[PDB]
Formats: structure tokens, C-alpha cells, sequence
């Protein structure tokens, strides 16, 4: 919710500096994803819909253990706020933040030889819209430029020309860019007036509305519930 | 065995996946009912003799007052409208207008984006495979009225297989001389010049004896959800204007005579309920456009 | 023949009646207090014989 | 010798004879202008965010406000007009309307039962009969544009004969080839890709000659007397309705691919004045059913 | 509608006094009495409805031109308020009351061979309610006393006990028998229980509750009559008195 | 060729047509609702050492207060309840009970007389025919759990047609060793203990293997609508009662062990949709006689 609720750049990397890795990751083992499955629509349909389970549907799945595993799951816990099933991770990574994993080497773990286009074939380029596209390709940048793969970063771009056209405009070791980029990638927000307590026909579309709907009742009664744990606590 | 098909049935190419929230579904509607005034204020200017109606329509349509030396472009809106058809047609579309500018021109009127409270008929003739056996010639010519034209040089009568789907209502089959057609494992009856057939009820099966051809006009109905403000008349005009104005232009896709058509192949895909809703949205997107653009030309 | 004219202007605040609005309202009220006094007798009386 | 005539003109099964009085009519039009505020109150009650204008519609088509479990479906006017269009399209319909509810829904609307203000163009071309000698083959195919394939293989040239009734008024004739055609014992003109005939006329000639086959392309046009508020666009959806829904499943009746197709062949028909008239007031009644069923859906896929 | 409205004994035979033949007759076409058919009834079923039609209906059905088909469209009209069609009746038997018909010799109608239980069966009576069932049993009555067979009529209630339990208690040419019955035989009415504007599935139902929701509006239409309210504007021979009486009887 | 087909299936009686109205419904509703509280009442007896409770819940249901002199029968509502459930099973039962008596009856409470807010459960298993070759022999036994027992007796294997109705919703087949099924004109499966099947696709044929019997049990499903107040143990309860009674005692009738058979025979006839509406309204009158029958027994 926190996580999708940042509208500027600014504000989301400023999100995964205190952000630990646990939250990225989830303990739930899901479902395998890529599977056609048939979901129940009562709102629409009597008979049964079809649909893909994809790893930005907002619902944990299971993942590799390899490094590729641990980026998929960081990406879809931006796009989507909820990551996929890593068994043990160990806690020397998981008390690390989500951008010293995507922007630092004293996480002991090696990002390069990552291929940009498995990744994104793997999570669903095609079928999220232009926010998620957004923030896909602000961590992309942030891994290219760490390991100097710069040069990899804009050959995947050349080949795919809608992203090309939505890429971010900063610099990862500039902090100029940063602060006068403009972009916008709220997924969720306060709407003005309201929005129907109705149900969606995609599972990523259903998933996405009840994050909206649950939005207003989580910005006003978040601040006591997290108080109350957080109090006599060490941060990881 | 020889298998014939409907041309139009033929790879139906995946729709987009963007633009099917609430929220977009609420600009779609928007944009209709703007695109409606906006060609109700024009008429009004041309009865009354005073440019006031139309400036206070394209003031509220394109957020900017109309000058004599710039051109009418129609705005933002005009802009969004357009991106947002590019999308719906193809998964390969950039699909590029932001959420921010969907929200902020669903809100310029108070009209739910609801989907479902109504039905059209499309009377598009799915033909999924007309079986043949050796010596027997079938064409299937048409969509709107599908014309099956079969003939054979064998010594006995043949056996000639239909299957219409499972997604159309009604099918009325209309031959040129009495024939005689049957279900499967069913007893055949006498020769008749119509039939009235649900495509549900299993494959049929034509006797076609030797001599002249015999060719049978096929036509069917199907109903789908559609919203209230749906109009044939202007989502035809609309998809052949897209179709005219390059919107459709998007590499490894296919392309369709009308709007009914796209709307039926697509539901004869592996899992065609999926497409049916985004489809009609662009339906609705492409009455909009219509209305607009006719108001509007560039 | 010696019919009257009721203005009826300054009642209407653009769309709305006030007054009409709010002795409407006061019926819900009664409901409220209906529904509140049948079950409290019931419940202190019980059922009754003559 | 060879006789090929159209499809949709062989065997017009009777109509009804029932709710053709002029109350019956007063019901069928109420029923109309009743439906068509239901349409606008809708899409009104879709940009006002209010359901107001709806329940007031609703309350005047079904004499009820409507509670929120229950479905809604038009109530008492909707089963009455669901059963009058099942009377109309054959006589073996029940015909199970008392005549009590016809004059109380006749009363809701001042309208008048008029099916003879105005006119309509019914596009389906009446092929009656085309006759043609024993070494020709003829094939009629189509209804809003028949399209008649005639080969000659026989040795020399051909004469086919031409009936497209008396009904239609305008008849155009287009060839793939430039062809002769000239009413009965007249000239042969000279060979012309298309021919404007009257079809009161006669019986016409055609010369088929040796060699390639020649296709005829015709169109007719048929102008019926219908009330001023009648609209072909949705009447024909009204039409697919019915069929669709099972209205028109009585034993011992045509199926037709359009009330187009309906309407004329009932025309082309012994005593067709008479048909014709109930066949109008099915037209009307079935523009009504479309517009209501589209404003209170019921069936869901 | 209004005879299905009468009450009382002496109300239902003033009305038949009143009402000439010509009501009873339809002059619509109807259809087959006695078919099987499909109906839609698209407020329960989305399938089409089966029903059988009947004679005793709201709709005008196809009649025998016989001195029997005559008969039972009187009794249908009296039990289901809509006839039958019989072509070509004389004009001197169409302004003749209902009741001259069922209890006069001037008519020259010849009714002598009437059978009750065919006319029962014709009529189906396995299907008509308490008070219908009544409402026939007072004209096969009126029939056998015009005709002087007062026993068929009770060998006829003998093989049937729970008709002969309900059977109305009249002489047909005693008034003071009428007035001391104390018989409901009102179809349709003001109803104590509370009645919607839903549709019914079978055809005697849906038709039936059509004339109870026409009572209602017709109770509050101004053609109805309240004598608490104006009583002095009625004419004296419709206005309500102890010494009211039949022509005869 | 032997058939062989359910015993609760065959011949099923007319119903009656009457006390199916608006106000006749409302009658039937208000006896469940006031017979429902005299069973409470005696609860509430208890509680206290008062009969109050019973004394003022038998005056609104039978009009008159209760005496110690005389056995409670139940008044006038009592023989309304027990003579329009005669005229229900039969349609040559008479129709004793005026019009007028249940409009009044039915202004005791404010219910209102909807039978289609609902769904029930049906588990009865209709087997309409079972064809079998002449070498074969086939046995069905059971209503609620159908046993059907084949034995093949010729050198072959043989194919049988099992045909569920048109009314089923679901039909689940378990045998006692594994067995091929498969739909007409569809290859044969692999053999499996358990088949799951809907009796709309078709008929089933059965493979038979030479040697040991094979006995297999059926369970379906279906869905009827009913009203909300509908409690399916308290009307079987009813039916037997009504049955012991002689309530159900005319000529020219058909019996059935429970409701649950009677309900599906009359869903299984020519024109049964229109025998399922009164077939409820019966149980819907038996679940208040079994209430009622139950507090006042005589």
C-alpha cells in the first residue's frame, strides 16, 4: 500500500531506503504462475472466466532461489506490492534495503549476468500499464548502472520501442536528476468523489482495485496499529 | 476429408490489455457523451446564426477556447481518445497516456462506466469447419451472410459436416433447392428449403445428392453486453474512420471489413470471454471518435 | 372568482425546501421511538390476560 | 422445363387473426411510446447519478415500484406484449390475452392506433419464378441481393423467363457481363450492364449466350403503409430478439432471416391485403419489445 | 367483471335480469378450446411455460352452434366473466336477458336434453374453485326447473357429494328462498389480504387476478357507486330496498 | 433390447390447480409463520410456569381460545390447512375450502406469498431408461441412492445407454470395480471408480466385460426454486404424517415413499414445469402441518 501509493520519483527511492528486503518477499508459498486457470466472476458471467496467473498479480507465487528470483520478486513488490516465495533467504540480505540490493556492492551478492529481456518476459511487460512500466524499467536503470552495464540497459530499450518512449529521465549517480524529474507513478491514491465496490475481470485488475478501495481506510488508521508494534522494537 | 473455414474466424490476433478499469471505462463514457454535444452544439450554431453554443462545447472538450488561425484539434481529450483505441486493438500498442490524464478527463462529467446493462445484436455467420470427404467441392463466401456453394462428382450421395460453434444463439440456413439436414444420430427428414438451428445441439450433417449444386445462405444472431449509449450506426462509422486514419496500423495483426466482425472472431478465440468486454469498450471508443471526428476534421 | 396567488418564492432556497426537508425528516424520529417503546412494554409486561 | 424460385417466398404460414381491433392497436402503440421513454429515462438516470427518472418511467410502463430482490421485467404490460407477438406470427398461437388488460394498457398513453400514416421501403427482391430451357442450369441465391447464376451449356442461345411478381414496385437488374433483356414479344435491345424494370410490366427475357456463366444481380424496392412511428432499425433487432428468446417456436410455421423477409412474403400471398395489416401491427409491437428488453436485461452469459 | 362482483344470491340474479344474452356472446374469433401450448411467462421461467386452455377463461373461445354451446357460454360468462363465440345468433335471442334464457319457456331454445355431466366435463369443473363451482350450480338449477327436470338434477348431485354439500339452497320461483341465502359468491372483490401487480403462471390465474386488479382500480374509478355518500342521487327503481323482486318469481 | 427404468418415475398423477393464487399463497405462508411460533410457544411455557404463551398463540391461530373441556384441534385454520393439501396431490379432489375463508386467514400476519426467492436440494436420481443388449441382464433399486446391478452373460463385451433425464443438474456414478463411460460418439476412457456427469450432453454408454457382476451407485443433484422459509426435514416430516393420516387416500393416484420422489416424478413429466410450482407450495403447506400436527395431536 505504502509502496504504491508514491507518486514521484523522489519519494519511491526515498521509500526503498528504509524499506528492508522482508517486505519485498513473502512467506507464503501461492501458486506456480504461467497457468491457465478458470476464476469465478458472479458479478458478469454464470460460467466461469479464464485467465493467466501471472507474478505481478499482486498474490505471492513461488520463486527461485537464484539471483534472478530475488530481482523478480523486488520488482513485482514495486508494480504490483506483493513479492513471490523465496525459501530462506537468510537474514543477512534480508535486513539489508531494497536499494542497497539494487545500488550497492556490500550486499555480497553478484547482479550481473542478468539479461533485462528474460526478466521482463517473465514478469508480464505486455500487460502492465504505463506506471508499472515506469518503475520495471527505474530498477532496471539502477541494477545497469551499478554493475556498468549501461551500454545493455539501452540495447534492451532500442529493441523495445514503447518503453523507449515512457523511460525515466534520471541518472542513478546524479542527484539533479532525481530531484527535477517529473514523472508520475502513483498506482493508487485518494480519488476524488469515490469509486463502486464492484469487481474486476482480470485478476491483476480485481487485485489492483482492492488495493484502491483499501487505500482510505488504510491512510487513516495506519499510524496507531503500526505505533503499537514499532514501540519497545529495533529497527532491522 | 477437405476443411473449410470462415475467413474472418481465421487467427484472431490478441487484444490489449490496458484502459478496462473503472476509471477508464468511466473517460470512455465521458468522451461519448462529449463527442455527443459537441456535435449537437455545432447543429444549434448553424440553426441560430451565433458561434455561443460552439464555443462553450469545445471550451468544455478541449479545455482551450477555438481561434480563427489555430486549428481544431480537439484538445487533451482528442489526443487521449485517440491513444487509448491504438491500445485497445493490439497487446503490441505503446498504450503511453498516463492514469493522471485518464482520471482527470473521467471527471468533466458524472456518467458511471458500466458495461453490462444492455445487449446488441451482431449478425456475424461463424462457420468453424464445413467437413467434406473426397470429390465434393465447399466454398464458404461471406460473413454477414455466408453463402456455402457444394457440389460433387461421386457416384452416391455424400455426407457434408457443419459446425456453427458454440457461441451464437440462432442460426436460420436457407438453401437454394429443398434439402435435407439432420443432427447427429438423428433420423434425416424431408427435404425443406429452411432451417432454424442452435448452434449448441452438436454438429449437423446436409445430404447432398448428385447433380446440380447446391448452395445454402447461412445467417446468425448473437447477443452481447453491451452499454446503453452503444449505437451500431456509429461504432461502423467510427472502426472504418480508425481503420482510414492508420489507428490500426500495428505490425502482426489482422484486419476485418466491419465492427462486427473483430467482435466475433474474437469470441471464437481458445478463451474468447476474455476479449468480449475490451472490445466493446473500444466499440463504444470508436462511436466517440466518430462523433468527434466528424465535428472535428483534420 | 376570488382566487388567491400563493407566491411560494422565498420557501424554495434554489432547489430545496427547508421546511418541507425537515419535517420530513422528523417522522424517522417517530419511527425510532415507536420501534423503542413496543419492545420495552413487551419486554416489562409480557404477554397479557383480562 | 427447370423452375427456380426463391427461398424465403415458398410457403408463408398463416398469421393471426386475433388483437386487430382498434383497442388492440391503442395497445400496441401505448406499448411503444412507453418503451421508448423507458430507453431515455434510462441513459437520463446514467447522467444524473440518480435512479429517479427510472423508477418514474418504470412506475408508468409496469404500474409498480419496483423492490430490490425482485427482478424487474415490465410486469403485467410486458407478459401482455410478449404474448400479443406470439399471437400475430401464427394462428396456431394460444392467444391468451384477456381483453380487460388490453383496454386498462391502452388507457395509460392519449395515442392513437394508426398503422396507415406513413410508409416504409422493404428491400427484399420477389423472385416469383425464373424458367429456363433443359440444357441451362439456374441457381438463385440471397434475399436483400439475389443473386441468380444461370450457365448455358446447351448448343445455341438461351431464353429464361423472368416473374418477379406484382408487388414490388421498382426492380434494378446488374450483370457481371452486358446482357439482353426485353419484356415478352418485344425487341432485344442492345446489350446493356443494367436494366431499370417495373415488375408489373410482364414477364421478362433473357438471352444466355454460349460460353461463360452470366450472373444477375437484383434489387427491388417495396414501399408498405406503417405508422409514422415505425423505424426499421428496431424492429429488425426486435425480430432477432424474439427469435433468439423461443417466441417464435410454434409447430407448423416459416422461419425468416429478417422481418424484411417476413413481411413480403406474406405479401406475396393469397390474400395478402389482409396479411399484411396484422403483419404491420407485429412490426410496431416487436420495435416495442426491443426497446423494453434492452432497458431491463434479463439473460446473462 | 361486474358479475363476477355480485355477492349475494339476489344480486348475481338481478344482474342476469339486467344483462341481455348479447354479453354472454364474445363476437371475437378466440381459438381452440381444449389445446396444449407453450406460453411466456418470463417473470419465473426464462423457458416457455406449458399450459392447456380451457373454456373457462377470461378470452373468447371457439363455441358449439348448438342450444349447448349456447348454455355453457352463459355459464362461462358467469364464472369466468368472458363467453364464447357463436356465429350467427338470432337478434330476438340476443336482447333477451340471461336470466329469460335459463328460466323462460318464450325463447323457442329447446333445452329438454341437456346432460349435466357432459356439460360439467365441457366446462371443467375438476378445475373451477368453491365459489365458481357455486355460480354453476345455480344455473344447471334455473335450467331444471324451467324444464321439469328437478330429478336429473339431483341424481346429478347424488353421484358428486361435495358438490351436493355446496349446493345453493333456492327454489328458482320463490323470492323469499333468495333472500334468506346466505351464500358468498363474489370472484373478485376487495381483497383483506394484500395483492401486487405480480404475474401468475397458469392462464385462469393470470386472467383471474387481471379482473381482481380491474375491481380495485374500478372501485376507486368514479363509475362505481357509493350508497353511504349518494344515496339520494339514485334513480328509485336501482336503489337498495327490502321490497325489491323479481319479475315473477 | 431390455429396458429398464426407476419405479418412482412411472405415472405420475395430475395435480391440482387450485389454491395456487396470490391470496391462496399468502394462506399457506401465514399457517407455517403462526404454526411455527405455537411450536415455540411451548418453549416459552416452559420457561415460565404459565400456559399464557400457549393460551395466546392458539387464539391467533385457531380464533378461539383454548378450553380444557374439548381436545385443541386447531379451529378454522386447521381444516383450511388439511383440505387444500387434499386438493393439491389430486386434481379430482374437491376444492371444499372457500376464497373467502382464506383471505381472511391469510390478514392474520403480514407475510408475503413469494415461492421463488430460493433454492433446494433435490437428491432423488432419475434414471428414465436403461437399454441393455439381450445377452444382459440390469436391475435398478433405490431412489435416493440408485444401485444399478449388470451382469453380462454372452461372449462379448456389451454396451449399455444409461439416460439421466433432461432435469438433472449433476449426476455423480461410483462402481464397484472400474468401468469405461463415455458420451455417444467420444472415445472410451481409461477405467476409473468415479464418473461425474451432466445428463443434458447425452447418453452414456457403459462397456460391460464378460465375468463378474458390476454394480453401480448414482447420486445427482437439482436445483428447484422455493421459498425462503422452505425446511426440507420438517416437510418430509410432513409427508408422512400426511400420509399416515389419509390425507393423500383418492382414487386413481400415485404414492411415494418420500418428498423427495414425488417432487422429481412430477418434474419428470410431459409438462412438468408447471407441476413443480404447486409441488412446492404442497411442502411449503406440509411443513406446517407437520408443526401444527405436532402441538395439537389428535
Amino acid at each position: 500500500m505504502d509502496v504504491l501509493s508514491k507518486g514521484s520519483l523522489k519519494e519511491l527511492l526515498a521509500h526503498l531506503e528504509k524499506t528492508p528486503l522482508e517486505e519485498a518477499i513473502s512467506y507464503r508459498i501461492g501458486t506456480v504462475p504461467y497457468q491457465n486457470v478458470l476464476i469465478s466472476r458472479n458479478e458478469y458471467y454464470n460460467q466461469l472466466y479464464p485467465d493467466t496467473t501471472s507474478l505481478i498479480d499482486g498474490v505471492s507465487r513461488e520463486g527461485q532461489r537464484n539471483v534472478n528470483g530475488l530481482i523478480m520478486s523486488i520488482i513485482s513488490y514495486v508494480v504490483s506490492g506483493s513479492g513471490h516465495y523465496i525459501p530462506n533467504i537468510g537474514f543477512m540480505l534480508l535486513r539489508r534495503s531494497i536499494l542497497d540490493i539494487l545500488t550497492k556492492h556490500d550486499t555480497g551478492l553478484v547482479t550481473n549476468n542478468l539479461n533485462y529481456g528474460i526478466i521482463a518476459r517473465n514478469l508480464t511487460v505486455s500487460k502492465m500499464n504505463c506506471e508499472q512500466r515506469k518503475r520495471m524499467l527505474i530498477c532496471f536503470k539502477l541494477l545497469a548502472y551499478k554493475d556498468g552495464n549501461q551500454n545493455d540497459y539501452e540495447i534492451y530499450l532500442n529493441q523495445n520501442i514503447p518503453l523507449k518512449q515512457i523511460a525515466p529521465n534520471f541518472i542513478p549517480g546524479d542527484m539533479r536528476t532525481v530531484i527535477h524529474n517529473q514523472d508520475q507513478l502513483a498506482i493508487v491514491g485518494i480519488p476524488a468523489y469515490r469509486l463502486t465496490q464492484s469487481t474486476e475481470l482480470s485478476i491483476r485488475d480485481d487485485n489492483a482495485k482492492s488495493y484502491k478501495l483499501g487505500y482510505v481506510d488504510w491512510y487513516n488508521s495506519n499510524s496507531f496499529l503500526r505505533e503499537r508494534s514499532e514501540f519497545n522494537l529495533i529497527r532491522l | 476429408a477437405n476443411r473449410a473455414t470462415s475467413a474472418f474466424l481465421d487467427n484472431p490476433h490478441p487484444v490489449g490489455v490496458n484502459y478496462v478499469d473503472e476509471g477508464s471505462r468511466q473517460f470512455v463514457a465521458v468522451a461519448e457523451l462529449l463527442a455527443s454535444k459537441l456535435i449537437d452544439s455545432s447543429r444549434e450554431s448553424d440553426e441560430s446564426n451565433s458561434d455561443v453554443p460552439f464555443v462553450q462545447a469545445y471550451s468544455k472538450f478541449a479545455d482551450d477556447n477555438p481561434r480563427h488561425l489555430r486549428v481544431k484539434t480537439g484538445g487533451k481529450m482528442a489526443n487521449a481518445l485517440t491513444n487509448v483505441i491504438r491500445s485497445y486493438y493490439s497487446i503490441n500498442a505503446p498504450a503511453i497516456v498516463p492514469q493522471v490524464e485518464i482520471d482527470r478527463l473521467a471527471s468533466k462529467a458524472t456518467v458511471s462506466g458500466d458495461m453490462y446493462n444492455s445487449y446488441a445484436i451482431f449478425n456475424s455467420v461463424p462457420i468453424v469447419e464445413v467437413l467434406s470427404p473426397a470429390r465434393t467441392t465447399v466454398s464458404i463466401v461471406g460473413s454477414d451472410r455466408a453463402d456455402v456453394t457444394m457440389l460433387n462428382t461421386g457416384a452416391g450421395a455424400a455426407n457434408i459436416t457443419f459446425n456453427f460453434g458454440q457461441i451464437a444463439e440462432t442460426v436460420i440456413l436457407k438453401g437454394s433447392v429443398p434439402f435435407q439436414l439432420a443432427r447427429l444420430n438423428q433420423p434425416m427428414p424431408a427435404a425443406r428449403f429452411t432451417y432454424k438451428l442452435r448452434p449448441l445441439d452438436g454438429p449437423f450433417i446436409v445430404v447432398l445428392p448428385v447433380g446440380n449444386p447446391l448452395v445454402i445462405s447461412a445467417t446468425a444472431a448473437t447477443r452481447i453486453q453491451v452499454p446503453l449509449a452503444f449505437n451500431k450506426a456509429l461504432v461502423e462509422s467510427g472502426f472504418q474512420t480508425a481503420m482510414n486514419d492508420g489507428l490500426f496500423d500495428i505490425q502482426n495483426v489482422n484486419y476485418y471489413s466491419s465492427f462486427d466482425e473483430f467482435i466475433i472472431s474474437q469470441y471464437h478465440a481458445q478463451d474468447g470471454i476474455n476479449r468480449v468486454s475490451t472490445c466493446v469498450i473500444l466499440g463504444l471508443a470508436l462511436q466517440a471518435y466518430d462523433q468527434m471526428r466528424r465535428a472535428l476534421p483534420v | 372568482f376570488a382566487l388567491a396567488q400563493i407566491n411560494a418564492d422565498d420557501e424554495f432556497i434554489g432547489a430545496i425546501d427547508k421546511e418541507s426537508a425537515e419535517y420530513l425528516d422528523e417522522y424517522a424520529t417517530l419511527a425510532r421511538d415507536i420501534s423503542n417503546s413496543l419492545t420495552l412494554v413487551k419486554a416489562a409486561f409480557g404477554p397479557l390476560e383480562r
